[PDB]
């Protein structure tokens, strides 16, 4: 159809952008005790 | 596109769901 | 039509006409609907309506 | 004070003479009514067949004239369609109406005149809702 | 070069100020009395008009409704058959009620 | 000797009377004694639709497709006069009688080709010359394709003929210079051609069977998308009448 | 099922990606025009 | 002293344009992602009332 | 990082599901292709616009080595009244 | 200009999937100290 | 048996098609970001020799 040719890209990000953001704090709990 | 997007955000709350039944940090009887 | 309806312009861009032909009059009654109607370009940007 | 007399006087035949009402002998034709036709024609409609209306100007034109209690009365002794000919009591129920839908044995002159009186009343107070259907209301 | 609304443009001629013996759907002659009923069903079930005055000719009329043929004469009218506007059986029932 | 019950949910109840096999004396006419026939009957096998190829010297082609409408695609209860010309040839007209049948197929891609597949209007014409119609005798003649839709039919968006919106409405200020081609919707008319082939009657009765074909085009879609051709073929049956 | 013992800690420090992020969003730059052709 | 027609001539493009619903903020929607022209198109100009 | 993947260089336990899983992302990525390939690929002619035209990298491979025939009814032949069983390139795709 | 209406989301991703997965495994790292 | 215009009519669509430039891998270029059809459009039909 005719979808606004960047309608894709601010819904990749802001499911990137955000989501990542926990990709993040998470990663960096798990090494509280030098682990992966 | 459009519709690529919408199986994807989807497929990915089937992964969410297979990662918290099964990858969910058990609960500790304390 | 039944009643047969014509428009006229008067000032403006279309000034001086008077239209008969059904299908315009219908059309111009549609867009004055939304008061005074004026052309616009949609190419460039390419509009959507 | 709102449904004065002079609107419950309505035309009980062709010639142009009037008949009135009471505001009781009104109430009748309406109980009456709903009890006898209100399966088809309510607010003023042919359900059985929309082209057909309980309008005063259809009456009027309608043959006989039907735009008058004797005339209401006649269709309510012997059913005809709209112009002359083709007595439709065999089907649409009527004082004929070989007792059928007995709704219609029962009834009597008392009856029949103010059922009568009542679609031709109406209209009087339902500007036009009387045969404009679904549209207005 | 252009396409245009069949119907609603045959709306700027007779059918759509008077009666089409050859257009117009059924129930369109409750307009006057004594037509609507025979008349009627009689004025269609008949093939198209080449002239509004061939109502008076069609076999079986008696005097009378030959009559009120003529004295309604005056309201009826007939422009070309419109398939678009009488196909589907849409001269008796045209799909619109009250 | 079967009823409603018999057949009905059945699967049958769309199919054209089998002329019992073994009976191939015709049926005498007179010309003395008019004729009619009882039931004309047109049971469909299969439907062909000409592919529209890009390239043009290459012939166009004739592929099946499939019935995708539930099986409601006969003609069963139909007339007409079966007048005697002074030739020798008959000529079944029409009257009344279920010709329309709304039935859809889907092309060999992903298409969906819909059809109305009618007889309305027929005009049958047998051999120039017959005293009986012996097996293989013939009626080819023509009848009037309508618009799979009357004037009422009433698109996504409002829009229509005899009653819809007037253009386009979801857009309000956007050039309709183009989309005309749907903003106003005319309705068509065109004529397809038949032809049924006898193989099968019985003289006493007059239970004439056999094969047909016959040529109509798909759905104009008012001022939409120029039609497909559709040949549609199947097994038939008429049984003539005093 | 007792824990995993090949589960060394993961290795980078602070500057580490300040040679990979530099590389990255530089690598980006060039090899992007050539994306947007 | 004027025509009905030398009349309308009178009164100036930005005047009428503001008579225009596409003007209005009250005609929008949500997720209509763009500057007006977008919509209706560049305004061109006055066809005359 | 560098080095992060080295942590199965000997239980082949949490190895074999590294290739257990590479080789679902691999297949993974097979089917999924198609429907995408297979979701663009106009079959509507093979003369003037054959697979190869219209860049389809995943189709050509399953032709060669047989599956040409598609549940949407047609064939990367021109044929219109075939099919093959669940081996169309829907089946394998979805395979 | 007429360029591709997805340079965009190519370029950007390419810039935040490998990017960000630096900001992963170095955040994990002050954390090997109870820190942000 | 045939002519000039007779016989190249015999070479079919396909087979003409081939001897393409546009259909040879070799012009592409590492940033012709698609399916050979973008490039010198949808080949619709053969012109003739
Ligand atoms: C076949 C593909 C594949 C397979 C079988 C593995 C398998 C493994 N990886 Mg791995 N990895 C991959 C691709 C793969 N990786 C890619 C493409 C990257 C880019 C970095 C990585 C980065 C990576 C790191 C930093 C580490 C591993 C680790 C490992 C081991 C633990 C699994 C884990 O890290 O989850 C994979 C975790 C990721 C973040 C990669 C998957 C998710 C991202 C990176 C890919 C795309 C976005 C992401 C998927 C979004 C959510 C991912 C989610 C699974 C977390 C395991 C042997 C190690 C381990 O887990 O503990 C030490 C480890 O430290 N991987
Ligand atoms: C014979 C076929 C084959 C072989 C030998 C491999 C081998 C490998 N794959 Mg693999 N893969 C294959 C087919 C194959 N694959 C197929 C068919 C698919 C799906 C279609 C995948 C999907 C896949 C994923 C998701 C991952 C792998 C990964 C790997 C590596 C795992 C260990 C590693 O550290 O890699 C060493 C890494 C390399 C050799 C990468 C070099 C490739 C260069 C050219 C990078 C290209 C840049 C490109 C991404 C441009 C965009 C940049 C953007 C990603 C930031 C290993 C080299 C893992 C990986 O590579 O770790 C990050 C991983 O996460 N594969
Ligand atoms: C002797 C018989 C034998 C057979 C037939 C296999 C077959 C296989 N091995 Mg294997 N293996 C064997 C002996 C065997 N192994 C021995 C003696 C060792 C110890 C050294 C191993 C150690 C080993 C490792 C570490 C790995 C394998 C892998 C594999 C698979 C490779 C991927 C593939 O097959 O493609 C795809 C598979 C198919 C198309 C068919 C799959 C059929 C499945 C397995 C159904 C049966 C599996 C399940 C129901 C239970 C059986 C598992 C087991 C019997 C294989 C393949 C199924 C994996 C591999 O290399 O690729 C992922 C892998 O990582 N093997
Ligand atoms: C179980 C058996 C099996 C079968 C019958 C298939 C069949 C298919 N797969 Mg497939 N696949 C399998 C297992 C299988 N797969 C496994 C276990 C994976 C990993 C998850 C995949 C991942 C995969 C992907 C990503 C894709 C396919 C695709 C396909 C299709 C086209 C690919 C093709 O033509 O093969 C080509 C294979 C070869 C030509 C074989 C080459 C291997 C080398 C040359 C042999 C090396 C041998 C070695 C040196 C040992 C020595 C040999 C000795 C005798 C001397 C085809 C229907 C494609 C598809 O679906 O398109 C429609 C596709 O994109 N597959
Ligand atoms: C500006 C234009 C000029 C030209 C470009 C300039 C940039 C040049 C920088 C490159 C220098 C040499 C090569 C770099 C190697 C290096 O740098 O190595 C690592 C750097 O980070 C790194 O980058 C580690 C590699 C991680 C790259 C992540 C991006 C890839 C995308 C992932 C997608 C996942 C789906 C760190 O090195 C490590 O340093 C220590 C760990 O921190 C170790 O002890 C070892 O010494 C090890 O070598
Ligand atoms: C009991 C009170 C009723 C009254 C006073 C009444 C009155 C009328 C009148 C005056 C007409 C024709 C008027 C005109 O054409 O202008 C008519 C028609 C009709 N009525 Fe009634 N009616 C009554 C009840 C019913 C009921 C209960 C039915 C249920 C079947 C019914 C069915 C019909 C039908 C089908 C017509 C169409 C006439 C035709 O055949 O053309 N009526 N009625
Ligand atoms: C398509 C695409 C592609 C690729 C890729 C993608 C898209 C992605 C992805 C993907 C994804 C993202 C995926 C997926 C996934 C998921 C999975 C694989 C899963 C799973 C899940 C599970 C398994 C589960 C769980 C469960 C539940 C839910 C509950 C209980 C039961 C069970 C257990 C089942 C291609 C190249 C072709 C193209 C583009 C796009
Ligand atoms: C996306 C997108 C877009 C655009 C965009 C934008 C607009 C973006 C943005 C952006 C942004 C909005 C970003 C941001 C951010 C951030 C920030 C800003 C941050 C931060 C932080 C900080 C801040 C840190 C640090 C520091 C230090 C070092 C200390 C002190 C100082 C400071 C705090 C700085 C659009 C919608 C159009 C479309 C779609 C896509
Ligand atoms: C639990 C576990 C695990 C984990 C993890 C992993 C495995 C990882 C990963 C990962 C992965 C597996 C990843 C990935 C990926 C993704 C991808 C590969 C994607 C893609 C994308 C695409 C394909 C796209 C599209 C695009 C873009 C992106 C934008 C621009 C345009 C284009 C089209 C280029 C496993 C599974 C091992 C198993 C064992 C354990």
């Amino acid at each position: 159809m005719e979808v606004n040719q960047l309608g894709f890209i601010a819904t990749a990000l802001f499911v990137l952008v955000p989501s990542v953001f926990l990709i993040i704090l998470y990663v960096q709990t798990e090494s509280q005790q030098k682990s992966s | 596109m459009e519709t690529i997007t919408y199986v994807f955000i989807f497929a990915c709350i089937i992964a969410l769901f297979f990662f918290a039944i099964f990858f969910r940090e058990p609960p500790r009887i304390t | 039509e039944q009643q047969g309806v014509t428009v006229s312009f008067y000032g403006g861009e279309l000034n001086g006409q008077t239209f008969t032909d059904p299908p315009t009059v219908k059309s111009y009654a549609r867009k004055a609907i939304f008061g005074e109607i004026f052309e616009f370009d949609t190419e460039t940007l390419n509009s959507d309506g | 004070a709102e449904l004065t007399p002079e609107v419950l006087t309505v035309p009980l035949n062709s010639e142009g003479k009037t008949i009135t009402l009471t505001e009781k002998q009104y109430l009748e034709g309406k109980r009456l009514f709903q009890y006898a036709c209100a399966s088809c024609h309510v607010g003023g409609i042919t359900k059985t067949n929309p082209s057909l209306d309980l309008r005063t100007e259809t009456l009027a034109l309608a043959t006989p004239p039907r735009d008058n209690i004797e005339g209401l009365v006649d269709y309510m002794k012997n059913p005809t369609t709209y112009d002359g000919e083709q007595e439709i009591a065999e089907v649409h129920p009527s004082l004929r109406s070989a007792d059928i839908f007995p709704k219609m044995r029962n009834l009597t002159e008392k009856d029949l005149v103010a059922i009568a009186g009542h679609i031709l009343v109406e209209p009087k107070i339902l500007g036009d809702k009387w045969g404009g259907g679904k549209v207005y209301y | 070069e252009e396409l245009v609304n069949v119907v609603d443009e045959k709306l700027g001629t007779a059918y759509g100020e008077k009666i089409d013996l050859n257009n117009t759907n059924i129930a369109a002659f409750i307009q006057y009395r004594g037509l609507y009923p025979t008349l009627a069903k009689l004025i269609v079930k008949n093939a198209p008009y080449e002239s509004v005055e061939d109502v008076l000719n069609i076999p079986g009329l008696t005097e009378r409704q030959k009559q009120i043929l003529r004295e309604n004469l005056e309201h009826f009218t007939v422009t070309e058959v419109e398939t678009a506007l009488v196909e589907g059986g849409d001269r008796y029932n045209n799909g619109l009620y009250k | 000797t079967l009823t409603y019950d018999d057949i009905v949910g059945t699967g049958l109840a769309n199919k054209c009377p089998t002329l019992d096999d073994t009976a191939r004396g015709a049926y005498p006419i007179d010309s003395s004694q008019t004729y009619r026939i009882a039931r004309l009957c047109l049971q469909p096998t299969t439907f062909l639709v000409k592919e529209e190829p890009k390239n043009k010297r290459q012939e166009a082609e004739f592929v099946p497709t499939k019935l995708v409408t539930r099986e409601t695609t006969s003609l069963d209860q139909i007339q007409g006069e079966l007048k005697v010309n002074s030739d020798g040839s008959l000529t079944f007209v029409e009257e009344d009688g279920i010709d329309f049948q709304p039935v859809t197929v889907q092309m060999a891609g992903g298409e969906r080709i819909p059809l109305l597949f009618t007889v309305k209007n027929l005009v049958a014409s047998t051999q120039p010359n017959v005293t009986s119609i012996t097996t293989s005798t013939d009626f080819k003649g023509e009848f009037n394709v309508p618009s799979y839709r009357t004037a009422n039919f009433l698109d996504p968006k409002g829009r229509g003929l005899a009653s819809g919106y007037d253009s386009a409405i979801a857009l309000p200020q956007a050039k309709e210079e183009e989309l005309a081609r749907a903003n106003v919707k005319r309705f068509s008319l065109t004529k397809g051609q038949i032809s049924l082939n006898v193989a099968k009657v019985d003289g006493r009765t007059g239970e004439i069977a056999g094969t047909f074909e016959s040529e109509q085009l798909s759905d104009d879609d008012m001022g939409a998308h120029e039609p497909h051709e559709v040949k549609i073929q199947g097994v038939f049956y008429a049984s003539i009448e005093p | 099922m007792e824990p995993n013992p090949n589960r060394q800690p993961v290795e980078l420090n602070r500057t580490s990606l300040y040679l990979g992020l530099l590389l990255i969003l530089v690598l980006a730059l060039l090899f992007s025009s050539y994306f947007f052709n | 002293g004027a025509t009905l027609e030398e009349a309308w001539s009178a009164i100036p493009e930005k005047l009428a344009f503001y008579d225009y619903i596409g003007n209005n903020p009250a005609k929008g929607g949500l997720f209509r992602t763009g500057p007006m022209n977008k919509g209706d198109g560049i305004a061109q100009a006055w066809k005359g009332h | 990082w560098y080095r992060v993947h080295t942590v199965l260089i000997n239980d082949p336990g949490r190895l074999i599901a590294a290739h257990l899983m590479h080789t679902a992302l691999v297949a993974g990525w097979a089917g999924s292709m198609a429907l995408y390939e297979l979701a663009t690929f106009d079959p509507s002619d093979p003369v003037l616009n054959p697979m190869w035209r219209q860049g389809m990298f995943v189709l050509p491979f399953m032709a060669r080595l047989g599956v040409t025939g598609s549940w949407s009814g047609w064939s990367i032949t021109g044929e219109t009244g075939i099919d093959p069983g669940f081996w169309s390139f829907e089946g394998v795709a979805l395979a």
